[PDB]
């Protein structure tokens, strides 16, 4: 049903994209609107399938009383229809969430839903939905003649990982497109230089990867060795220094790193 | 029954994860930390210091001795308050800085 | 020597160097324990190399998408090029082959364009790693949060597949205490300011201490300086400045 | 404006006063998160069109994967700028800052 | 013919969004360095703050 106010001349309406989105009946002379029916905007929240088989569903930008109308739930299987209504129906600003129990606490975010709401698989186990926590509340004891001085300290060691290079790949155009067929390869000559161009773009990437490694690692040009007596004031560097009992120059920490990346 | 995820030929807009009220909570915690603690809260726990003493060690860090701050304290505080009012005066005019 | 090198790094973060020499066995023990907890996190079932594995996963996924596009016909009668040349003669076989050429050029052009965009992101990451090798491994940095969280002492590099790991060593201040403080001290109608430190009070007595470690000392004319008179400073406190001679 | 400096071998200039200055800097952090339903844009609600689109392979799976990576990247952009400290400090009731 | 033209319009939109998202990403990395070095510390770098 429509509330569009036409003129006595007109038969149908058009939106921005020039699609017909309203129409007039040629018999009863009434105006009625047209709307698609698919509803693609469905998101499925899961933990692992090695954890559970429970899910929650988010219907995007939809009010929670229009969910069986929007997805046309009466023409669906009964295993879909349990995710259109029920007790676990919760309305966010991202849409309507069905299948999760809304709690009152706040936790650090696990699965982001949107607009401040996260979801977790938490204690029988269930899926819960909460407002997320920014952090622990604090207060400083500010005064105009008070100061805090530290009396001890901690030595801290942390870790930072950075990517340096990627895989150098190469493509032969003619074997991909026209694989050892000379009827096909003579037809490919009429498209010009599309494959001289694609080959030199990949060659400039592969040269750039070796330059990326030089700028990080080859910063000095003296190969320094460490002395055989390890007298460093009590500091012990044996797990990061090279272990000579291997075919490699690798240390103990460097060996734990090369076995945790799956090439 | 206005389902506006259907009215735009497949194009939608997704909401951000942090709201505007959560970003304003983050910037006010960063500002209460600098005013009461200086630079200590960014390297560990927050240690309180009076605000004129904190502005005296920042004068030391640019090469001015700290008596120049304490001997000129009301002049320096009045110059700061007038420059904050000039920021706000030019943002509430029709000149658009963003 | 290594302890004399760790002592001039403590000066670089504002601690006097006698704090390292008086606590040398405790500082070496805290270092040795913290290195041993790096190894227990990498011997674990916690894979923290997610940024390196994501680069490997994105490039394998792109090469598998390019092989699976060879089974599309793009509106031809077949996706196999020998089936077309078996069943048709070159006038109407040329109509079907030009449809397959067009779809396969478009698949290669999409592959190469997104490889160029991904290579620009790897280039910015390796530029940042070249700056951390110069400024955190080859020096001591004052830029806040550039070489860890805390006050930076030193960094160590390790080699990784397609990447680099940095191990940052920092100084974190611990157990803290409340004191009463003042900006200046008035002695002979003159104002006294500390040279490097703060005036603190334990309740009855006034001392001067350095700012990041508590070490109180007697207020003498060798760790203070005089400037002006007492009517100017807001919050000045009456005490004695002892002359050492 | 042109200028000339009065350089000589034994002349120096020393400042006698100062100015406290407050300026402004603006930076973009994030952008709009969009998604496209690739089948509704090309072939919208028609099933003759939907079966002819299957002959082009995984073009709609590949475009949706690229747009989902842009939208996740935007929430990471905001977290690295604003969520730097994990304590939510509140400022004291009495505002005596010298 | 309609499928081929509409596929090319969607591909042009997505390629230019990937290039725009890379300059926003470099801009937010500069903003995160300024929150660390100008708000959480004092900086000696000339004209950084
Ligand atoms: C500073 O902290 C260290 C620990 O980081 C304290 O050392 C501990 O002292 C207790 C009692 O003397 C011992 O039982 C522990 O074995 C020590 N730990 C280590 C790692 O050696 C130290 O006492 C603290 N100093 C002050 C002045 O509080
Ligand atoms: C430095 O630390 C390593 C451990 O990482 C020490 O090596 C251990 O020494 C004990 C001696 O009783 C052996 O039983 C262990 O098997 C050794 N572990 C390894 C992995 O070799 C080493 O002794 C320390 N260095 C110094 C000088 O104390
Ligand atoms: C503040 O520090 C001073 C100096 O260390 C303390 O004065 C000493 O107090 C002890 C009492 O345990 C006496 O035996 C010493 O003779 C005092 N020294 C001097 C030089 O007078 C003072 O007690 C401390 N005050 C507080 C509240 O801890
Ligand atoms: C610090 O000591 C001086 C004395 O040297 C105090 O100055 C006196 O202040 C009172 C109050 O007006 C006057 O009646 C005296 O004439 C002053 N004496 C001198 C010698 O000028 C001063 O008040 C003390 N400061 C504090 C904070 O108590
Ligand atoms: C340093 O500059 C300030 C201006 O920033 C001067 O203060 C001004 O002095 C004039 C004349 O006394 C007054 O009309 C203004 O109202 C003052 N401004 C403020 C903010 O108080 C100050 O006098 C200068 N110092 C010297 C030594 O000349
Ligand atoms: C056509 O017939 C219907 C009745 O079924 C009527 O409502 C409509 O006005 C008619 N149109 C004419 C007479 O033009
Ligand atoms: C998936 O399987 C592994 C091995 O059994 C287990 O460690 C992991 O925790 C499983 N998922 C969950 C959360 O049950
Ligand atoms: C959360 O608290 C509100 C306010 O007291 C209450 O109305 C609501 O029922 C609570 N929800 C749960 C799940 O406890
Ligand atoms: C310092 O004093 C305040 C106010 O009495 C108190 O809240 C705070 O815990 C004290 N700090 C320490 C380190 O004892
Ligand atoms: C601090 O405030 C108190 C009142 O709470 C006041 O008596 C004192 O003079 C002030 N000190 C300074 C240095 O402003
Ligand atoms: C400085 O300049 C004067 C005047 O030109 C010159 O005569 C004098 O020798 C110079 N002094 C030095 C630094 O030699």
């Amino acid at each position: 049903e429509s509330n569009k106010k036409f003129l006595p001349f007109q038969q149908f309406g058009r939106d921005i994209a020039d699609t017909t989105d309203a129409v007039r009946d040629p018999q009863t002379l009434e105006i009625l609107d047209i709307t698609p029916c698919s509803f693609g905007g469905v998101s499925v929240i899961t933990p692992g399938t090695n954890t559970s088989n429970q899910v929650a569903v988010l219907y995007q930008d939809v009010n929670c009383t229009e969910v069986p109308v929007a997805i046309h739930a009466d023409q669906l299987t009964p295993t879909w229809r349990v995710y259109s209504t029920g007790s676990n129906v919760f309305q966010t600003r991202a849409g309507c969430l069905i299948g999760a129990e809304h709690v009152n606490n706040s936790y650090e975010c696990d699965i982001p839903i949107g607009a401040g709401i996260c979801a977790s698989y938490q204690t029988s186990q269930s899926i819960i939905a909460y407002t997320m926590s920014l952090g622990a509340e604090n207060s400083v004891a500010y005064s105009n003649n008070s100061i805090a001085i530290p009396t001890n300290f901690t030595i801290s060691v942390t870790t930072e990982i950075l990517p340096v290079s990627m895989t150098k790949t190469s493509v032969d155009c003619t074997m991909y497109i026209c694989g050892d067929s000379t009827e096909c390869s003579n037809l490919l000559l009429q498209y010009g230089s599309f494959c001289t161009q694609l080959n030199r773009a990949l060659t400039g990437i592969a040269v750039e990867q070796d330059k990326n490694t030089q700028e990080v690692f080859a910063q000095v040009k003296q190969i320094y060795k460490t002395p055989p007596i390890k007298d460093f004031g009590g500091f012990n560097f044996s797990q990061i220094l090279p272990d000579p009992s291997k075919p490699s120059k690798r240390s103990f920490i460097e060996d734990l790193l090369f076995n945790k990346v799956t090439l | 029954d206005l389902i506006c995820a259907q009215k735009f030929n497949g194009l939608t807009v997704l909401p951000p994860l942090l709201t505007d009220e959560m970003i304003a909570q983050y910037t006010s915690a960063l500002l209460a930390g600098t005013i009461t603690s200086g630079w200590t809260f960014g390297a560990g726990a927050a240690l309180q210091i009076p605000f004129a003493m904190q502005m005296a060690y920042r004068f030391n860090g640019i090469g001015v001795t700290q008596n120049v701050l304490y001997e000129n304290q009301k002049l320096i505080a009045n110059q700061f308050n007038s420059a904050i009012g000039k920021i706000q005066d030019s943002l509430s005019s029709t000149a658009s800085a963003l | 020597p290594f302890a004399m090198q760790m002592a001039y790094r403590f000066n670089g973060i504002g601690v006097t160097q006698n704090v390292l020499y008086e606590n040398q066995k405790l500082i070496a023990n805290q270092f040795n324990s913290a290195i041993g907890k790096i190894q227990d996190s990498l011997s674990s079932t916690a894979s923290a190399l997610g940024k390196l594995q994501d680069v490997v996963n994105q490039n394998a996924q792109a090469l598998n998408t390019l092989v699976k596009q060879l089974s599309s016909n793009f509106g031809a009668i077949s996706s196999v090029l020998n089936d077309i040349l078996s069943r048709l003669d070159p006038p109407e076989a040329e109509v079907q082959i030009d449809r397959l050429i067009t779809g396969r050029l478009q698949s290669l052009q999409t592959y190469v364009t997104q490889q160029l965009i991904r290579a620009a992101e790897i280039r910015a990451s390796a530029n940042l790693a070249a700056t951390k090798m110069s400024e955190c491994v080859l020096g001591q940095s004052k830029r806040v949060d550039f070489c860890g969280k805390g006050y930076h002492l030193m960094s160590f590099p390790q080699s990784a597949p397609h990447g680099v790991v940095f191990l940052h060593v920092t100084y974190v201040p611990a157990q803290e205490k409340n004191f009463t403080t003042a900006p200046a001290i008035c002695h002979d109608g003159k104002a006294h300011f500390p040279r490097e430190g703060v005036f603190v009070s334990n309740g009855t007595h006034w001392f001067v201490t350095q700012r990041n470690f508590y070490e109180p000392q007697i207020i003498t004319t060798d760790n203070t300086f005089v400037s002006g008179n007492c009517d100017v400073v807001i919050g000045i406190v009456n005490n004695t400045v002892y002359d050492p001679l």
